């Protein structure tokens, strides 16, 4: 579990914090994905394991600062100049990278804050009928074929149930995550992808987002509500 | 390759931890402790302070690792090559079991194991430290019993000075490699000290010879 | 002492009362297996370097 | 006789005895030196598997000796023609630099070896005995820097001296000015002597205070500690002792009569030939005599 | 005097087996495979070298994916490598640095190790709470652990130096079955492809085929003159190869109940530390004490290649399930991938 951060500020600066709990925080790379009040999620920052490589979003490159303290298991986010666009619920995401790992597996609770080239993921569809028991398929597309030479396509599927943080369903477009029922399945051709649900349930309702991990300025797809 | 680049830097973080542990492990002296079970290794271990037993002690800013393999009771030659590379071998022999039998007396049983260990193909240059324990019991036992029971060819007075030096000379005679390895013999009492100093002196001579191997002189 | 010899004898009887075939029958099985999978052994028959996961 | 060299009265001689004794003495040192250091350098690179910090320091000594040896036949040509240099200004400038740099470099990479062996016997548990190969390389490069930085002025001093009808390539001329690089010539011997003699005595004393000399290989290594302390004195004391005699004559007799320097000047270049003896005997004392 | 009578019956019963074994020996393996063409000279190059171990490597095992492998060393580390990119996936520090065996679970979520501590430890690779942690410590053996092989996700089989082999249940940590009958220390074991039988080589120069379900010995094979150090099952599952200390190898057939071929040379006087078959079973790779791993053409018993790339004893050997690579560890603390 993880949470923490501030809530309200006029202009100036504010600092966000996260409290890792019982998952060996020192060997995990952490992100700071944020989500606008009514739009989709948007990546913000990233810090590697051991505080090595650090990446920032193009729109927050100079104003924001991400740092971690492996003792006490705390992740920080320092923001200096906070404009009006920077009004979003900031989530804390863990991810570990080895041969067969599943990045973006756990997402934090998240806190809200108000002030008072790249690859574009289309995801043209926005809303579909909510009739249960059918076989709903969600389509998505990418600007360029995200199939690397090693043979894996870096497309991730996230489900955001209404009222909670996003949950990873499928990583690398074919592999199912831990704890996810076998109903969800994913197939793609490198450029166009689909996510298949065999039998809809009461807990499958929500907005389904897509992410890419080929080039690091990674973007989402605005979701597809049910 | 974004995930591949993150995997490579994780391997690099593993590499630096392996080297950090290797530096610490290279600074510890590894000793192998042997005997005949009741030869007195238990009391020797306390002086320094199933499966394998590791003993940790330090002396003069030097950290020693002592391994006891007395609970194996298996084919020695199938696991004795794992200890090739120890600084020295600490051998414990009781001096009061020359007349006691396990048939065959216990003293010659130690001689059989000492002969195999000393002349082992793996231990051709490792210093062997021989500890003759239970010298206090051997003091009184030689008064009431002679040494002819153990060594029928012994011809000397049944005094501690003459009898004990005969047993030590007999043990060192089994050393065939008299020019590649050195055997250190010391006399141990039940309540004594400076035993760890004797081990410390012996390993320094091994270290000095090892240093003169890197420089090429020796 | 007597039981240990009896147990060894009892086990030896079970091994003796076993079904066996001629060596030529058993030698043909090993020979036939190797030729049946000769084309699927990269060490025996090297695959093109493009298919090597280790060359590149 | 007499020569005016850079606003100081320096007396320069041309003895006929030099022509018949130095060319063959220097010839023997070169011919065996190339076979000695050249072979030793080959073993260090292509015939060695693992490199330790101790072997790195020995490697620099082989390189320093090798560079000094290849400068011998230029000296032989100068000696055959009786101090008559016809190779130019820069080659005269370059050859002198490669003599003072390689001689002092070799002396530097044997006081390092003597100190290196001192720490391996008298302080066997010291952290210096386990320095990584990278740390040795930094020290070797640093020691090479001091050697080059102490002889850079040989590349600034215009040294195509014209002596009558002859041109001389030599910075060792007798005259009455306190020239630094002449007291440094004595420093190359006295300071390493105070280190090698102290280290060699302590190494042997420790191997005897502990009853460790009864070994066959240990006792062999003890003798070769004395060999390097005797070869160093043999190859460097004769050249030094002559130079103090020159200093003694300068203070008492002076430059006003350059006739009492007729014999000593000839003797100095005789003893300076023994300096190149060390660069030839080193491979058979440091590398070829090691059991490894 | 029933002891003498039992011994006389045992000698007569043993002679019956030898007579029965000789009766079925219609021909020799060399005669049957005389017409086949030799594989020719086989050359393998070191496609990769895995560095990071700072002590002698005593065991290794491949994953079922033919991409990941685990190796053991006396520095106390269990390293999981990515054989494609040399990357280190994991590095597990062991409680006891004296480890003599490795195992990788066919599922891939567990690894096992053991040694002079007489304990087989199971590690959980796929732990949701961060890193790799120990799962079960299986105790009950008296001698050192020589080998261990994962039967399944919950069943493992171990061979020890107390002349016994045991089958464990990881969930409870208790010995389901104990296999006895060896007189010397068991040095290796190998499960069948069907995972219903397994063989074991012992220091008494004998190989015994066990039944995992029932728990009793079925066959006993002899012919070696010294301790058997390695064993491996043929890909078919009806044969196995043994590597002993007398610098020889032998091929035994389960149905024929006798040795078929002998792999030895007069120039080799060094023992064998590990053996392994190729995917087709045509090649038999053996690691020797002369720092060289030898490739034997099993059908014709003729040498076909040498893997000379190590500077010390080749302790462990492995062939991928895909058959596209051979990993060779040694005491010089280096692992090499060949071809
Ligand atoms: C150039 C040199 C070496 C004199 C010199 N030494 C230094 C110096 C400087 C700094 C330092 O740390 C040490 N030495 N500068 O000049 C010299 O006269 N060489 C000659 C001979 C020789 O030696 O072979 C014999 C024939 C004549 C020429
Ligand atoms: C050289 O000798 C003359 C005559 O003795 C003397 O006047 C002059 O000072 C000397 N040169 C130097 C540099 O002292």
């Amino acid at each position: 579990v993880e949470s923490g951060g501030g809530l309200v500020q006029p202009g100036g600066s504010r600092k966000l914090s996260c409290s890792a709990s019982g998952f060996a925080f020192s060997s995990f790379g952490m992100h700071w994905v944020r989500q606008a009040p009514e739009k989709g999620l948007e990546w913000v920052a990233y810090i590697s394991s051991g505080s090595g490589t650090i990446y920032y979003a193009d729109t927050v490159k100079g104003r924001f600062t991400i740092s971690r303290d492996d003792p006490k298991n705390t992740l920080f986010l320092q923001m200096t100049s906070l404009r009006s666009e920077d009004t979003a619920m900031y989530y804390c995401v863990r991810s570990i990278y080895y041969y067969g790992s599943s990045p973006f597996d756990f997402w934090g609770q998240g806190t809200t804050l108000t002030v008072s080239s790249d690859i574009v993921m289309t995801q043209a569809t926005s809303s579909v009928p909510v009739t249960p028991g059918e076989s709903v398929s969600i389509s998505c597309r990418s600007s360029k074929s995200l199939l690397h030479s090693n043979g894996n396509t870096y497309l991730y599927w996230f489900l955001q149930r209404p009222g909670q943080s996003p949950q990873l369903l499928i990583y690398r477009m074919s592999n199912l995550a831990s704890g996810v029922p076998d109903r969800f399945s994913g197939s793609g051709s490198g450029t166009a992808f689909t996510l298949t649900i065999s039998r809809l349930e009461a807990e499958d309702v929500g907005v389904y987002y897509c992410m890419q991990h080929l080039e690091y300025p990674l973007t989402f797809g605005a979701g597809t509500k049910l | 390759s974004a995930e591949d680049k993150a995997a490579v830097e994780r391997s690099k973080m593993i590499d630096r931890n392996l080297r950090e542990d290797g530096e610490k492990a290279a600074r510890e002296v590894k000793l192998l402790l042997l005997g005949a079970g009741e030869s007195g290794k238990s009391t020797i271990v306390k002086q320094m302070k199933t499966g394998i037993v590791e003993t940790h002690f330090t002396f003069k800013d030097l950290h020693f690792k002592m391994f006891d393999v007395g609970a194996q009771r298996s084919e020695r030659k199938k696991w004795i090559h794992c200890f090739e590379g120890v600084a020295a071998i600490i051998f414990c022999v009781a001096l009061s079991d020359y007349d006691l039998v396990l048939e065959m007396n216990r003293m010659h049983e130690s001689m059989k194991l000492f002969d195999s260990i000393c002349n082992n193909k793996w231990f051709t240059d490792t210093s062997i430290i021989l500890f003759l324990n239970k010298k206090d019991l051997f003091e009184e036992k030689i008064k009431k019993s002679p040494l002819t029971i153990c060594y029928q060819e012994y011809a000397g007075s049944n005094t501690y000075e003459e009898a004990a030096a005969y047993i030590q000379c007999q043990f060192e005679d089994l050393n065939k490699r008299k020019d590649t390895k050195e055997i250190y013999t010391h006399f141990t009492c039940s309540t004594d000290t400076k035993n760890v100093q004797f081990v410390f002196d012996a390993v320094t001579d091994v270290i000095i010879k090892n240093n003169l191997k890197d420089c090429g002189l020796f | 002492s007597i039981a240990q010899a009896r147990k060894l004898v009892e086990q030896l009887k079970m091994e003796a009362n076993i079904d066996r075939i001629k060596v030529s029958k058993a030698a043909a099985d090993l020979m036939a297996y190797c030729e049946a999978h000769a084309k699927e052994d990269p060490l025996l028959t090297p695959v093109p370097a493009s298919e090597n996961p280790f060359r590149e | 006789h007499f020569l005016e060299i850079d606003k100081k009265n320096c007396c320069v001689f041309r003895d006929d005895f030099i022509v018949k004794v130095l060319p063959p003495v220097l010839g023997l040192e070169f011919i065996f030196g190339l076979l000695g250091n050249g072979l030793a350098l080959w073993i260090f690179c292509f015939h060695l598997k693992s490199w330790k910090s101790s072997r790195i320091f020995l490697f620099n000594l082989a390189v320093a000796d090798f560079l000094l040896i290849i400068c011998l036949p230029f000296l032989m040509d100068n000696y055959v023609r009786r101090w008559d240099w016809k190779f130019g200004d820069i080659p005269c400038r370059l050859m002198l630099f490669m003599l003072a740099m390689n001689r002092q470099g070799s002396i530097i990479f044997l006081t390092v070896v003597a100190v290196d062996r001192y720490f391996r016997v008298v302080h066997p548990h010291h952290a210096l005995n386990k320095i990584s190969n990278r740390t040795a390389a930094i020290i070797s490069c640093l020691l090479w820097g001091i050697t080059i930085g102490l002889t850079v002025h040989l590349l600034k001093k215009k040294m195509p001296i014209q002596n009558g009808g002859a041109n001389l390539c030599s910075s060792f001329s007798i005259c009455h000015t306190f020239q630094w690089h002449e007291a440094m010539f004595l420093l190359e011997f006295f300071l390493p002597l105070g280190i090698i003699l102290f280290c060699s005595a302590r190494i042997i004393w420790s191997l005897r205070q502990r009853q460790m000399d009864r070994h066959a290989k240990i006792k062999r290594a003890i003798t070769f500690i004395m060999v390097v302390a005797i070869v160093f004195v043999i190859c460097f004391l004769p050249s030094v002792v002559v130079r103090i005699r020159i200093f003694w004559l300068l203070h008492t007799s002076g430059t006003q009569n350059c006739e009492v320097y007729r014999s000593v000047d000839l003797a100095f270049f005789i003893t300076l030939s023994f300096t190149y003896m060390n660069s030839m005997l080193d491979p058979v004392v440091y590398y070829f005599s090691s059991p490894s | 005097s029933e002891l003498d009578q039992l011994r006389q019956e045992a000698e007569q019963l043993k002679n019956q087996i030898r007579d029965a074994r000789k009766a079925c020996a219609d021909a020799t393996l060399s005669q049957i495979t005389n017409n086949i063409d030799p594989v020719g000279r086989i050359q393998m190059r070191t496609r990769r070298t895995l560095r990071g171990h700072l002590a002698k490597i005593y065991a290794m095992h491949w994953g079922t994916d033919s991409r990941l492998l685990v190796s053991a060393s006396q520095d106390g580390k269990l390293i999981i490598w990515d054989s494609y990119t040399t990357n280190k996936v994991h590095a597990i520090p062991l409680r006891s640095s004296w480890v003599m065996t490795c195992a990788y679970a066919p599922s891939g979520n567990y690894v096992a190790c053991g040694g002079l501590d007489n304990i087989c430890s199971i590690y959980n690779l796929k732990t949701r709470e961060g890193n790799v942690r120990v799962s079960r410590e299986l105790a009950g053996h008296t001698g050192y652990l020589s080998c261990c092989r994962f039967l399944d996700d919950n069943q493992i089989v171990t061979s020890s130096g107390d002349t016994t082999c045991a089958l464990w249940d990881i969930e409870t940590g208790q010995q389901t079955t104990t296999f006895t009958g060896h007189t010397g220390d068991v040095m290796s074991l190998s499960l069948a492809p069907d995972t219903r039988l397994f063989v074991s080589g012992a220091c008494d120069a004998s190989a015994k085929l066990w039944d995992v379900r029932e728990g009793m010995c079925r066959q006993t094979f002899t012919g070696h003159e010294s301790d058997i150090n390695a064993i491996c099952f043929f890909p078919n599952g009806n044969a196995f190869a043994t590597g002993s200390d007398d610098a020889t190898c032998r091929l035994f057939d389960l149905r024929a109940d006798q040795e078929l071929m002998t792999y030895s040379h007069d120039n080799i006087i060094c023992g064998i530390t590990s053996v392994s078959f190729s995917k087709s079973g045509r090649l038999l790779l053996a690691g020797y004490d002369d720092f060289n791993c030898n490739v034997w053409d099993a059908l014709k018993a003729d040498r076909a290649g040498v893997l000379a790339g190590h500077d010390n004893r080749v302790s462990c050997l492995g062939v991928t399930d895909d058959g596209m690579a051979v990993a060779t560890g040694s005491w010089d603390s280096f692992l090499k991938i060949w071809n």
